[PDB]
RNA sequence: UGUAUUCAACGAGUUUAUAGCCUUGGCCGACAGGCCCGGGUAAUCUUUGAAAUUUCAUCGUGAUGGGGAUAGAUCAUUGCAA
């Protein structure tokens, strides 16, 4: 589209400005620490990342 | 005899006795209409409350030499009441506390701390501990 | 000369002041959010739209009202310059007409452009009770 | 030619900080150096509690997932020459040795 | 029910009534005065603060919540 | 002082309103609509009253004073922030309403707002919530 | 309700750009907020870090100084837009 209008609303901020950077989705991103990941993807590479269940 | 060893509540009302008969605090024209805090529903009862609120705070001063006017408004908030949702705690009015500071220092009770806040004078402890000893 | 019952009026100011009135003098006798807007500098879209009006306004005949000025603006407030202006405004499905009066300085053109259609409650259906 | 040297060690498991942290006082003992420390700080616990499910669906069961940050600090009164020296022995992976002045 | 129709300020039978037989009793309590005079909170609350003056009664224990008041003399 | 003296006077009127002698000055002035325990302490602290009376124990001069105190706000130096008709729509002056001008100023507010067909007027005009609450399960009673 | 009084724990915090996150201190303001020096990538700075409660007064059984729904006027902050 035309380059002032395709692309031009603002995403500095909110739930669209920020995805998983695992899977890209935009939704129950943790970014505590700044892991940046969806929960269900930090829930798969919890181990790898090296966070532990103690209880 | 100091004030450590008398009660906090007999010292404050002495103090601010005290306070007021010097007549060194000029009262800004706003203490009859100002509330406490942004968490009070009504202003205070008493009418000498700006030199309870005083002496309490030079009683604050005297015991720790490092306060500045945000943690006086910690120190007088509390609670506020949100209608049909939970309390959360609130801070106090600034201004109060400000101007209660400037007034003090005016008196050489407390000065500026080198390290940030106010501090207590050699002439500041003399006139409380001197206060505490005619509690008797 | 006429005779107004009912003469208009805004904190203290006739109509016919608020025209010549500048913007600067103008924010302070509006309410805190239309000067919080103002204060922080209209975009281009709002600018446009007050001279699309103005043009609209001066190829009036006189005598006459003004075209039809539709926009997607309804986030625009109204201001005394556009007094007696028709706008058609979007509200999601079609553009409704109004015509700018005094009394609706200092309102969002969203207030006059209802977005949805109020309710009239039929009988309930299945499943309404016995919850 | 005397500095305090700051050594400050950061390490997800214990064994091998300790370790470490060992291996560096007995080399700067060995030198007849003043050592000071190690110093062990609150452990720092990063915790993150996710639900379970990848759905809505069920009972709401959550995962409380901690990661622990061990950090010491040493110090030695000596040049920087030697505590170079002395920090150049081998380090096993997981251990962050950083090295300054006061 | 009826509601009770306490007084703020006293008439003279009454207060001739409280210097009278609030002497003798044997606890003294804001709300004993209350009940017993047909007397409001603050206004009984005066009334004991005025017998204290006289010293026609004796403060067992004071507390913000609680006042207990006696007789001077038995 | 603790005795009612006989000119105590258990109902006095002021704007037409009924205000309880046996109240207390300060809560006893709250009858009266547009004044409320803040606005009615302010107002007797201005007017030099004792607020350790009772509303049927002063005179009707001090009556007098606090009607004027509340009429004339800024003549006593309460400022305006603290007045219930700030920064008026049409006269833009500041100013305590009470009785049945609040009455007349909240329906020219209704009116204003219904004639030009805003949202708010036609809300208020149909009994709905106008403050953007939700009205799926709360406010049901009719 | 209005004073006076004073006892936690788990935690979280910056791109330095004039400055972005946690923010002390000073000044302005009734509040909400604003301005200026600065500390902290942290057991170093926020953090000298709560309320219920304790204490003394007002209220006095009255939908009452209980309750705070609904609504009017008006002032600020976030944001491109309330
Ligand atoms: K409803
Ligand atoms: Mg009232
Ligand atoms: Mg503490
Ligand atoms: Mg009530
Ligand atoms: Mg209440
Ligand atoms: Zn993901």
């Amino acid at each position: 589209g035309h380059s002032n209008i395709w692309n031009a609303h603002p995403k500095n901020y909110g739930p669209g400005s920020r995805t998983c950077r695992v899977c890209g989705n935009p939704h129950a991103i943790i970014r505590k620490y700044g892991l940046m990941c969806c929960r269900q993807c930090f829930r798969s590479n919890a181990k790898e990342i090296g966070f532990i269940k103690y209880r | 005899r100091t004030v450590k060893d008398v009660s906090p509540h007999e010292f404050v009302k002495a103090y601010a006795a005290h306070l007021k008969r010097s007549g060194k605090m000029e009262l800004p024209e706003w203490t009859d209409i100002v509330k406490t805090g942004k968490l009070k529903e009504l202003a205070p009862y008493d009418p000498d409350w700006y030199y309870i609120r005083a002496a309490s705070m030079a009683r604050k001063i005297y015991l720790r030499g490092g306060l500045g006017v945000g943690g006086f408004r910690r120190i007088y908030g509390g609670n506020q009441r949100n209608g049909s949702r939970p309390r959360h705690f609130c801070k106090s009015s600034g201004s109060v506390a400000r101007n209660i500071l400037q007034q003090l220092q005016n008196m050489n009770i407390v000065d500026f701390d080198p390290k940030g806040g106010r501090r207590i004078t050699s002439n500041g402890q003399r006139d409380l501990d001197q206060v505490a000893g005619r509690i008797a | 000369k006429k005779r107004t019952f009912k003469k208009f009026s805004y904190r203290g100011v006739d109509l016919d002041a608020l025209l010549d009135m500048s913007t600067d003098e103008l924010v302070k006798l509006f309410p805190a959010r239309p000067r919080r807007r103002f204060q922080r500098g209209l975009k281009r879209k709002p600018m446009a739209l007050i001279k699309k009006l103005r043009k609209a306004k001066r190829e009036a005949p006189p005598g006459e009202k003004p075209e039809v000025v539709r926009t997607h603006l309804r986030n625009m407030i109204i201001v005394p310059e556009m007094i007696g202006s028709v706008i058609g405004i979007y509200n999601g499905k079609t553009f409704n007409q109004i015509e700018v009066k005094p009394e609706m300085i200092s309102h969002y053109l969203a207030e006059f452009s209802i977005s949805y259609k109020p309710v009239k409650h039929g009988r309930p259906g299945i499943g309404a009770t016995h919850s | 030619q005397i500095h305090k040297i700051r050594i400050t060690l950061s390490s997800k498991n214990v064994k091998n900080l300790e370790k470490v942290c060992a291996d560096l006082v007995r080399g700067a003992k060995d030198k007849r150096l003043r050592v000071k420390g190690p110093v062990r700080m609150p452990t720092k616990v990063l915790n993150i509690t996710t639900r379970k499910s990848p759905c809505g669906e069920g009972t709401n069961t959550w995962d409380r997932f901690e990661l622990r940050v061990h950090k010491r600090v040493i110090d030695l009164f000596s040049s920087a020459d030697v505590v170079k020296q002395i920090t150049s022995i081998t380090i096993e992976p997981g251990v962050e040795v950083e090295v300054t002045i006061a | 029910k009826e509601k009770v129709n306490n007084m703020v300020l006293f008439d003279k039978a009454t207060y001739d009534k409280l210097l009278s037989e609030a002497p003798k009793y044997k606890l003294i309590t804001p709300s004993v005065l209350s009940d017993r005079l047909r007397i409001s909170g603050s206004l009984a609350r005066k009334a004991i603060r005025d017998l204290m003056a006289r010293g026609s009664i004796r403060m067992v224990s004071a507390h913000a919540s609680q006042q207990i008041y006696t007789r001077a003399t038995n | 002082s603790l005795v009612a003296n006989e000119e105590f006077q258990h109902i006095l009127r002021v704007q037409n309103t009924n205000v309880d002698g046996k109240q207390k000055i300060m809560f006893a002035m709250t009858s009266i609509k547009g004044i409320g325990r803040r606005f009615a302490n302010i107002a007797c602290k201005k007017a030099d009253i004792d607020m350790n009376k009772r509303a049927g124990e002063l005179s009707a001069a001090e009556l007098d004073s606090l009607m004027v105190v509340v009429a004339n706000p800024r003549q006593f130096k309460i400022p305006d922030w603290f007045l219930n008709r700030q920064k008026d729509y049409k006269d833009g002056k500041f100013s305590q309403v009470t009785s049945n001008a609040l009455d007349m100023k909240l329906r020219d507010d209704l009116e204003r707002l219904k004639k030009i067909r805003n949202h708010r007027g036609l809300r208020h005009y149909w009994g709905l919530r106008v403050r953007g609450q939700h009205t799926k399960t709360t406010g049901r009673r009719g």
